[PDB]
RNA sequence: GUGGGAGAGGGUGGUGGAAUUCCCGGAGUAGCGGUGAAAUGCGCAGAUACCGGGAGGAACGCCGAUGGCGAAGGCAGCCACCUGGUCCACCCGUGACGCUGAGGCGCGAAAGCGUGGGGAGCAAACCGGAUUAGAUACCCGGGUAGUCCACGCCCUAAACGAUGCGCGCUAGGUCUCUGGGUCUCCUGGGGGCCGAAGCUAACGCGUUAAGCGCGCCGCCUGGGGAGUACGGCCGCAAGGCUGAAACUCAAAGGAAUUGACGGGGGCCCGCACAAGCGGUGGAGCAUGUGGUUUAAUUCGAAGCAACGCGAAGAACCUUAC
RNA sequence: AGGCAAGGAGGUAAAAAUGU
C-alpha cells in the first residue's frame, strides 16, 4: 500500500515514471529526486517489486488523498441496508400488531432485510399453531412490499423468519 | 528550503486530538504535526501518548528547517497538552517560555449542548 | 483558604476611582488580565466592587490589560 | 495482602558460599521440591563455569543476574473498555526474582542434554550480554517503550 | 423637608476587548472533526491548526458571592442621560391623612403568534449516521423556525420562601451586606445560618415565625373524573381565565421509621483478582452422572452447596430393579 | 518540607425484555 518517497529510498538505480505517465528510464535515485524537486513534486516508490524499483514523480500526498477517497467510496457503495429485527409475541393484540407491521413496512421501504421473530415464554407447546399463524398473517399483510427470504426457524425460546424487499 | 532557526509553537489542545503547529517569529507556519500524522486514528488521537508523538514529530520537522529558538504557546486543553509540552522540552529545541492562551470567550455565544450543562 | 500577603496591605494610601493611576491598579489584576478575588485583595465588599468598576473602566480606556497569558505553568 | 504488607521470606544463606540470592536461585531451579538434586545441579553448573570461563562461579552468577534485571515492566489493565499494557517501575527484590525466573526458564529452554550444563551455559550467556534470559529482558524493555503510551494510568 | 448613601432597578443614546463564524490575504500539508467506540461530515478547488486585516450578529469572562437591586416576573461590559423604589441621621414640618383590598386598571419569564428587519453561534421540527430487538430517543454531523431588535398581541409557570399583605409583642448568638455613631463596641434597615419559649402530623419554624395576637383580603372542603365538558368572556390563532356534574373508588395523601432495594457512595474484608507455583480441558484409563440402550440398567441427590456423592466394599449376597 | 482547602485541569462514571 504505502511506499518510500525521495529520501526514504536507499536503493540506488530507480525506474522513473512521470506525473501522468512519462517513462524516463532506469535512472540514478538522486537524479530522480532532483527531477522531483524541479517539478514541485515527489518521487514515490510505486513498485518496490519490479525492474530496478518502479518510482513515480507524483504529489505523494495527493495520491494518498485519492486512495483514501476511493476507499471511502468503496465503503459507501457497500450499502448501509442491513438486517432489522422485530420481536413479536403470542397473545399479540390488534393496534400493537398494526404498529409493528407499519414499522416493518418502513424498514422495507428504507431498503433493509427484516428478522421477523416471535419471542415465546410460558407454554411454548401450543406455539407453532398460534405463532406460525401470526407469522403467516404478517406475510399475507406484506405480499406486495415483502418477499419471504426464509421460512420459520425455531432456535431458542423463539422462532425467526427473515423478509426481503419485493423489488430492488 | 526556506529555513528559519526561530519562532513559535502553537499547541491547539482538544480532547479528541491535540494538534501542534510550528510557526516562524512572524506567525507564518513552517510545519505542523497531528494524530492521523502519527498513524493513530479515532480514540488514541487524543490519548496523551499520541499528543506526545505529534509534538516529537513536529520538533523533528522543525529541525529539518534548522529551528531551535522556540517560543511555546498552548491553546485549550486536551488529554496531554502538558504531555506535549514535556515532549517538546525533551526534544532538543530551545524552549524559551511555555505560555497559556486558551480561546476562552468573555462570555460568548451559546455553547453546543455538550459544553452546555455547565451553567 | 488564601493568606500570603494582601494587595490592600502591601499598598499604602491610594484613591480607588482614579483609573489613570494604572501601575497601582496593575497589582489587583492577575498575571493573566484577570481580577483577583475578595480573599486576595483584603477589601470590604463595597470597596471591592468599586475597584472592579474602576478596573472595567480602565479596560474600556485600554491602559490595563484585558486578557493576557500566563508564563511557565 | 489487604491489611499488612505481606513480608518477604528471609532465606537461610548458602551452605558452601554464603549468599541468599544463590539460595533463591536454587529454589527457583528446584521442581517437585527436590532441593538436594537441584542444589547439586547448581554446584555442578558452578564447577562447569569455573572450568570453561576461568573465573570464580559466584561473581559470574551475579553478573548474569545484573544483566537480566528489568527496571521498566509491563502490566495489564482494563480502562474504558480495551486492555492497555501499562509501563511501571519495579521494586528491587521483585526485579531480582523476575530475573531469576527468566534465567531458570532459559536454562530449561536450551538444546543440550544435562541439567547442570544447560544452566551453566545460560549463566555464561547472561554474563556475556546475550542468551535467552537477556533476550527476554530486552523484549520486556522494548514493550515498556512501544507502550510508554499508557504510563499516565499510574497504578 | 433637609443632609446624605447603597445599588446588575428600568428605559433611551452610545461604545470596549475576549470569543465565535464568514470573507480576502498569507505561510503551510494529509487530515481535521467526532466518540463509550465509530460512522456520516468537511478536506487537495489545499480543509484543520497559525498570523494579518475586514465583515458582521449575539452575548458580557474575570469581579461574582452563600452577595446587591426590584413588588413580582427578572436583572450583570462600561459610559452618559432620563427616572422608580428604598435606606438612614436631624427629629424639623403636617396632624390619623392610615391598613387592606371585591371588582378595576397596569405590569408580567420562557415559549408562542402577527408585522417589518436582522441573523454569528446555538438550535425544536426536519434530513443524516450510529445505537439498538425497534430509535420517531439519550450521542455525534448538519439543519428550519425561533432565539435578537422595533411595533403589536399573548398571558401561563415549581410566576416557590410551594409561606398573602400590615403592625405590635415575644431569649440570645453567629456570619453577611449596607447606613449613622462618643468606630476594638453600639444602633438602624436588608440577606443568611444556629437556636430560648411556644408552635407544629412530623419535617421543621423560630425577630425575615409556620409563636402570640388583631386587621383585611384570597382560596379550601376526599381522590379520580378534570382544569376537562358546558356556557360566558378574552384572543389573529394556540390557548387562557372562569368552572362543574354524571359516574367511579374506598381511597388519593403527607411526614416520618424500620426494613428491603438502588447500573447511589464511603469504609472495610476473604487465595476474590492481581504477584506466583502447579494443575484441569487436550491423551489414555479410573470412577460418578447426564443422555441413550435395555427384560431391568433400582432409587435418590441438581448452580455454588448433585456429579470418587448416599455406598466406609454390587460376582452371589449386598439389592431395593 | 508536611496539614487542610478553593480553583483549573484531565481521566473514571456511558452497556440489562424472556419462566413454575
Ligand atoms: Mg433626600
Ligand atoms: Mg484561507
Ligand atoms: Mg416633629
Ligand atoms: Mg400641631
Ligand atoms: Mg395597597
Ligand atoms: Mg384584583
Ligand atoms: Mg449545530
Ligand atoms: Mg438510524
Ligand atoms: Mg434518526
Ligand atoms: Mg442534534
Ligand atoms: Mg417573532
Ligand atoms: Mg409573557
Ligand atoms: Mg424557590
Ligand atoms: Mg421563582
Ligand atoms: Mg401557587
Ligand atoms: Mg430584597
Ligand atoms: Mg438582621
Ligand atoms: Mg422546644
Ligand atoms: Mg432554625
Ligand atoms: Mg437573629
Ligand atoms: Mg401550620
Ligand atoms: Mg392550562
Ligand atoms: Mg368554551
Ligand atoms: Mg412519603
Ligand atoms: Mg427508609
Ligand atoms: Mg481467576
Amino acid at each position: 500500500k504505502e511506499y518510500l518517497t525521495n529520501e526514504r529510498i536507499r536503493a540506488k538505480q530507480v525506474r522513473v515514471v512521470g506525473p501522468d505517465g512519462k517513462q524516463l528510464g532506469i535512472m540514478d535515485t538522486r537524479e530522480a529526486l532532483r527531477l522531483a524537486q524541479e517539478m514541485d513534486l515527489d518521487l514515490v516508490l510505486v513498485g518496490p517489486n519490479a525492474d530496478p524499483p518502479v518510482a513515480r514523480i507524483m504529489d505523494y500526498s495527493k495520491w494518498r488523498y485519492e486512495q483514501q477517497m476511493a476507499e471511502k467510496e468503496a465503503r459507501k457503495k457497500a450499502k448501509r441496508t442491513e438486517v432489522k429485527s422485530i420481536k413479536f409475541r403470542v397473545k399479540i393484540d390488534e393496534h400493537d400488531y398494526q404498529t409493528k407491521l407499519g414499522h416493518i413496512k418502513r424498514f422495507l421501504q428504507e431498503g433493509h432485510k427484516v428478522k421477523v421473530t416471535i419471542m415465546f415464554r410460558g407454554r411454548e407447546v401450543a406455539h407453532p399453531e398460534l405463532g406460525e399463524r401470526i407469522l403467516n398473517r404478517v406475510t399475507e399483510d406484506l405480499k406486495d412490499l415483502a418477499v419471504v427470504e426464509m421460512k420459520p426457524e425455531m432456535l431458542g425460546r423463539d422462532m425467526n423468519m427473515l423478509l426481503a424487499p419485493v423489488k430492488v | 528550503k526556506r529555513q528559519v532557526a526561530s519562532g513559535r509553537a502553537y499547541i491547539h489542545a482538544s480532547y479528541n486530538n491535540t494538534i501542534v503547529t510550528i510557526t516562524d517569529p512572524d506567525g507564518n507556519p513552517i510545519t505542523w504535526s497531528s494524530g492521523g500524522v502519527i498513524g493513530y486514528k479515532g480514540s488514541r488521537k487524543g490519548t496523551p501518548y499520541a499528543a506526545q508523538l505529534a509534538a516529537l514529530d513536529a520538533a523533528k520537522k522543525a529541525m529539518a528547517y534548522g529551528m531551535q529558538s522556540v517560543d511555546v504557546i498552548v491553546r485549550g486543553t486536551g488529554a496531554g497538552r502538558e504531555q506535549a509540552i514535556r515532549a517538546l522540552q525533551a526534544s532538543g529545541l530551545q524552549v524559551k517560555s511555555i505560555v497559556d492562551d486558551t480561546p476562552v470567550p468573555h462570555n460568548g455565544c451559546r455553547p453546543k449542548k455538550k459544553f452546555r450543562k455547565a451553567s | 483558604p488564601s493568606r500570603k500577603a494582601k494587595v490592600k496591605a502591601t499598598l499604602g494610601e491610594f484613591d480607588l476611582r482614579d483609573y489613570r493611576n494604572v501601575e497601582v491598579l496593575k497589582r489587583f489584576l492577575s498575571e493573566t488580565g484577570k481580577i483577583l478575588p475578595r480573599r486576595r485583595t483584603g477589601l470590604s465588599a463595597k470597596e471591592q466592587r468599586i475597584l472592579a468598576k474602576t478596573i472595567k473602566r480602565a479596560r474600556i480606556l485600554g491602559l490595563l490589560p484585558f486578557t493576557e497569558k500566563l508564563v511557565r505553568k | 495482602a489487604r491489611r499488612r504488607r505481606a513480608e518477604v521470606r528471609q532465606l537461610q544463606p548458602d551452605l558452601v558460599y554464603g549468599d541468599v540470592l544463590v539460595t533463591a536461585f536454587i529454589n527457583k531451579i528446584m521442581r517437585d521440591g527436590k532441593k538436594n538434586l537441584a542444589a547439586r545441579i547448581f554446584y555442578d553448573a558452578c564447577k562447569i563455569i569455573q572450568e570453561k570461563t576461568g573465573q570464580e562461579p559466584l561473581k559470574v552468577f551475579k553478573q548474569a543476574v545484573e544483566n537480566v534485571k528489568p527496571r521498566m515492566e509491563v502490566r495489564s489493565r482494563r480502562v474504558g473498555g480495551a486492555n492497555y499494557q501499562v509501563p511501571m517501575e519495579v521494586s528491587p527484590r521483585r526485579q531480582q526474582s523476575l530475573a531469576l525466573r527468566w534465567l531458570v526458564q532459559a536454562a530449561n529452554q536450551r538444546p543440550e542434554r544435562r541439567a547442570a550444563v544447560r544452566i551453566a551455559h545460560e549463566l555464561m550467556d547472561a554474563a556475556e550480554g546475550k542468551g535467552g534470559a537477556v533476550k527476554k529482558k530486552e523484549d520486556v524493555e522494548r514493550m515498556a517503550e512501544a507502550n510508554r503510551a499508557y504510563a499516565h494510568y499510574r497504578w
